[PDB]
Order: C-alpha cells, then sequence, then structure tokens
DNA sequence: TTGAGAGCGGCCCGGAGCCAGCAGGGAGCTGGGAGC
DNA sequence: GCTCCCAGCTCCCTGCTGGCTCCGAGTGGGTTCCGCCGCTCTCAA
C-alpha cells in the first residue's frame, strides 16, 4: 500500500531478504513490511544498515504476485504487493543467517546479477 | 554502435541504430531516395 | 503473458516519466478509468524509450495518454520481440581524478587530501585561467605574481592564494571538489601527467619469439592477436603447425638487418635498420637521420612504408630552412 | 547569497522497363469403368 | 478388376495489365544565408 510506497528518491536502499526498496524514513518508522516479525527491523539503525543493502540494480512495481511471471522468476510470488529490486548486492551477517536458519527461514541471496 | 555492441549488447537499440547508420550511409550515397525523407542541415539546405 | 510495447519518452527523463505514470496509476486505480497495464521497464542504459507490459496497444495508449513525454510515441507503438523479454531485464557491468563540470572538465587532478566526511576531497589542478586578462583556456602553471599584478579578486598569503570565486592555489590550484563530481576509477594518468603532478600490442605480420616453455627459441610471424591471452598462430621456421602462445610468452624479436618502426616514445615515428640486438636494448641507425637509437623490443615494429621526413604538424620537413631569429 | 550573463559543451508530363497479379492450355496422376 | 484411354483435377507456365523512376537548350548581376537550447558559474545589487 501507500505505506510501502516510498515517498522520495533520497536514501533508497533495498532489503536483503525480500528485496524491499524503501527509504530510511519508513524503515525507521516501521522497518520491513514482509519479514519484520522474523528480522526485528524496527527500533534500531546499526543492525538496519547490516540487514539492508544500498546497492540495488533495477526495481519492479509488482502488485499481483499470484499472476506474474516476473514474480515467478524473482521468487516473490509469495510476498505482498510492493516495490522489489531485481538485483541486491550484499549479505546478512553470519549470526543473523544462523538465527534465521534456526527459526526455519533459510536465507536465499537476492543477488541475481551476473558477475562477469 | 561499437561501444553498445561491446558492452550493452541491447540488441534492440543496436538494431535501431544500425538501421539509422544504414540510412546515413545511404544518404551519403544519394540524398535523393524516394522511399525515405531527405537529410538536411541547420541551414535547411538538403545536403549534396 | 502480457506483451511489451516500446514507447518513446523524452531523452534523460524516462525515470521521471515512469515515476509520474505510476503516481497517476496510484491516484486513478480506484477510479472508473484504471490502468490495465501490468508494469513498466526503464533500463538504466536505454535512453529515448521505455517498455510497457500490456496485452493490447489500446491499453498502452490509454496508459500513456498522461504526461506529454510520451506524446511522440502516442501516435504508434512497436511490439518487443518474443525472444526479447530475456534481454529486456539483463544488466551488463594519492590517486588521480577528473572533474565533470566547469572549465576544468576532463582534466587530470591529483588527490592531495581525502576528507573523512565523504563530501569533498582536496585536489591539485593546473589552472586553466587567463588571470583576469581576457575575460571581463589551455593548462598552464599558476602565476601568483602575475595574478597579484593584475589585481582584481585576489588574496595573497605567500605561496597560498585565493582568486576568482574562492579558487585556492598553493605553490597549482588546491581546491576541494565533490565526490560525485569526479571519477576515481579508470583515470590512469600518463608519464607527462605524473611529471606535472601493462600493455600488449601485437599486430599481424610481425615476428615474435618464444622466450620460455618447451617451445623456446622458436620465432613465428604474427597472424592473430587477442586481448591478454593471444593463443597466437605462429609461423615458426621449419614448422607448418600453428602453435598457441599468449602475449606474455612471446617477445617482439626481429632478425638482424631489417626495417623497424618506433610505435611510441621519444623516437616514435622513426624508421631505420638495427645495428645490434641485445637482450633488451636494440640499437638502430635511423634511415633519414643517421642517428643511433636504443629501444626496447616492445617499442619496435615492422612496416614497408619508410619515414615521410615531415614534422608531425605538417609545417616543416627535415633538412629545411627556418628562421632562428630575424 | 542569489540572479543573470558569458562562454563552454552537447545535439508537368512523355516513355519504358519492370514487377506482380491473374487467366488459360496441358500433361502428369489416379480414379472410372469399358473391355477382355 | 487391372491396365489404359479418358475425364477431372492440379499444379503449371507462359502470356496480359498497373505503380514507378527521371529526365527537361546557351552568360551578368543582384539579394540572402550560414543554430538553438541548455546550462552553470561571476559579478552586481
Amino acid at each position: 500500500a501507500l505505506e510501502t510506497v516510498p515517498k522520495d528518491l533520497r536514501h533508497l536502499r533495498a532489503c536483503l531478504l525480500c528485496s524491499l526498496v524503501k527509504t530510511i524514513d519508513q524503515f525507521e518508522y516501521d522497518g520491513c513490511d514482509n519479514c519484520d516479525a522474523y528480522l526485528q527491523m524496527k527500533g534500531n539503525r546499526e543492525m538496519v544498515y547490516d540487514c539492508t543493502s544500498s546497492s540495488f540494480d533495477g526495481i519492479i512495481a509488482m502488485m499481483s504476485p499470484e499472476d506474474s511471471w516476473v514474480s515467478k522468476w524473482q521468487r516473490v510470488s509469495n510476498f505482498k504487493p510492493g516495490v522489489y529490486a531485481v538485483s541486491v548486492t550484499g549479505r546478512l551477517p553470519q549470526g543473523i543467517v544462523r538465527e534465521l536458519k534456526s527459526r526455519g527461514v533459510a536465507y536465499k541471496s537476492r543477488d541475481t546479477a551476473i558477475k562477469t | 554502435l561499437r561501444r553498445n555492441e561491446q558492452n550493452g549488447a541491447a540488441a534492440h537499440v543496436i538494431a535501431e541504430d544500425v538501421k539509422l547508420l544504414q540510412f546515413h550511409v545511404a544518404t551519403m550515397v544519394d540524398n535523393e531516395l524516394p522511399g525515405l525523407p531527405r537529410a538536411m542541415q541547420k541551414s535547411g539546405r538538403p545536403l549534396k | 503473458d502480457p506483451n511489451l510495447w516500446t514507447v518513446k519518452c523524452k531523452i534523460g527523463e524516462e525515470r521521471a516519466t515512469a515515476i509520474s505514470l505510476m503516481r497517476k496509476f496510484i491516484a486513478y486505480q480506484f477510479t472508473d478509468t484504471p490502468l490495465q497495464i501490468k508494469s513498466v521497464v526503464a533500463p538504466e542504459h536505454v535512453k529515448g524509450y521505455i517498455y510497457v507490459e500490456a496485452y493490447k496497444q489500446t491499453h498502452v495508449k490509454q496508459a500513456i495518454e498522461g504526461v506529454g513525454n510520451l506524446r511522440l510515441g502516442y501516435w504508434n507503438q512497436q511490439m518487443v520481440p518474443i525472444k526479447e523479454m530475456t534481454d529486456v531485464l539483463k544488466v551488463v557491468k594519492k590517486s588521480w581524478v577528473r572533474l565533470k563540470r566547469g572549465i576544468y572538465k576532463d582534466d587530470i587532478a591529483q588527490v592531495d587530501y581525502v576528507e573523512p566526511s565523504q563530501n569533498t576531497i582536496s585536489l591539485k589542478m593546473i589552472p586553466r585561467i587567463d588571470y583576469d586578462r581576457i575575460k571581463a583556456p589551455p593548462q598552464r602553471l599558476f602565476d601568483a605574481e602575475k595574478i597579484r599584478s593584475l589585481g582584481g579578486d585576489v588574496a595573497s598569503d605567500g605561496d597560498f592564494l585565493i582568486f576568482e570565486g574562492n579558487r585556492y592555489s598553493r605553490k597549482f590550484l588546491f581546491k576541494s571538489f565533490a565526490m560525485s563530481a569526479v571519477i576515481t576509477e579508470g583515470v590512469k594518468p600518463t608519464l607527462s601527467e605524473l611529471e606535472k603532478f601493462r600493455e600488449h600490442n601485437f599486430q599481424p605480420g610481425d615476428n615474435v619469439e618464444v622466450c620460455e616453455g618447451e617451445l623456446i627459441n622458436l620465432q613465428g610471424k604474427i597472424l592473430s592477436v587477442d586481448g591478454n591471452k593471444i593463443t597466437i598462430m605462429p609461423k615458426h621456421e621449419d614448422l607448418k603447425d600453428m602453435l598457441e602462445f599468449p602475449a606474455q610468452e612471446l617477445r617482439k624479436y626481429f632478425k638482424m638487418g631489417d626495417h623497424v618502426k618506433v610505435i611510441a616514445g621519444r623516437f616514435e615515428g622513426d624508421t631505420g635498420l638495427i645495428v645490434r640486438v641485445e637482450e633488451n636494448f636494440v640499437i638502430l641507425f635511423s634511415d633519414l637521420t643517421m642517428h643511433e637509437l636504443k629501444v626496447l623490443p616492445r617499442d619496435l615494429q615492422l612496416c614497408s612504408e619508410t619515414a615521410s621526413g615531415v614534422d608531425v604538424g605538417g609545417q616543416h620537413e627535415w633538412g629545411e630552412l627556418v628562421q632562428l631569429d630575424p
């Protein structure tokens, strides 16, 4: 919805798990809107910097994951409507990855770009 | 075009600009061609 | 699946047009005239037009009948080839810098100090100024005395000086410039720039020897050339087979008594006959000028055209009458 | 500090071949049944 | 009842009509014309 819709083009940075592209303002006010329960994106900034990537190539204004071959490719047919990045450059800390694995959420890298 | 084929490899901009280059060389051959519009300079005189 | 249609947008404003059209879709999705298109693609390296994901050109027209950036493409639209969806979304990938804007565009600058704030960095430039003499510009050394004599906007602090809009110089303009206003990657200044502040070039027809490996002491003519690993097809003596060699394994070896050309350097553009080929030093007598020139094997090259005997500028040729003074 | 200017930087018929579309014999192909 | 002269078919091919390039007689002399727009910094108020 409009809450997930970014408001300005300043300080855009994409998440590492759902590749959610939103500004630091709404990351501070709400954090993530996809795996907030699994990540605790809200209430901090140091861990937000580690759990979000400032380098993303290409974005998609997907709204219908259930009937999108875009969503099929980028494995967000199960996530909500929103703005997602085709390529995300970064990786979670080993501690957070281990925590997610223990909770049962394997971390799949969103870096779909072809490195040479 | 050389740069685009070297790195971008768009294959759509590539084709479009290839067609434009063919048009430019055809213009160099003859400015007069029934099937396409004629070239011109900022002074408006059709090129020779 | 929906098909892609190419719609022309103003050059350099495709991102703005996409933002505006998605905003209008947000504003009019709940209205009686929602946008039936699915998405829009504006590739970073594609300027002039964008792609709209829709099933019908009618839907494309109804979507693009908004901002005037797409008026030119409003008249007609063009299908994107079926095989082209895969190509649509593909993305291909004390130092020295160069300024982007201002009169110092495309000029080498030496990074003197780097500010931790990541906002501006101190750079050493060669002033391209007329010293407030013509304006009411080739690179030249700063003249603090000259600018002081000319007066105007100038502040003297010994070797340090401020002039013409807070332009700072010391002994060489020393001014802070924005991080995004300069390029810190892919500058590679030349030796002249270093004084102010590898490479492989093989061509067909030249003879190169193998200086290492089991195929050492084999001289073959150059047939093909590549970037780094040539995998050359040498025409080795008493060997009809075409072997394979990289650029590093081969050396520009030339047989005694043959015409050679200087590819680059102080002796660039000269031709002559070698006198004695040492391990690295090749001494040759230039043909037009009976001058002894010592050059590296990499700096030599063979051609059938001799020296013209004219200056590079085409104003004076060798052995001519000039005016040393009136 | 801001506003504009100055200069750099980039963007009226002719004829005649000539093709392409269509139209009518025409022998191959295989049924058709006439004949043995 | 299967070849075979025949009939019908079926391609088959040579034989008729329409859009189209491209040219178009011999020297003075006069007037006009060769970007425009964007864009970023200097000096002035």
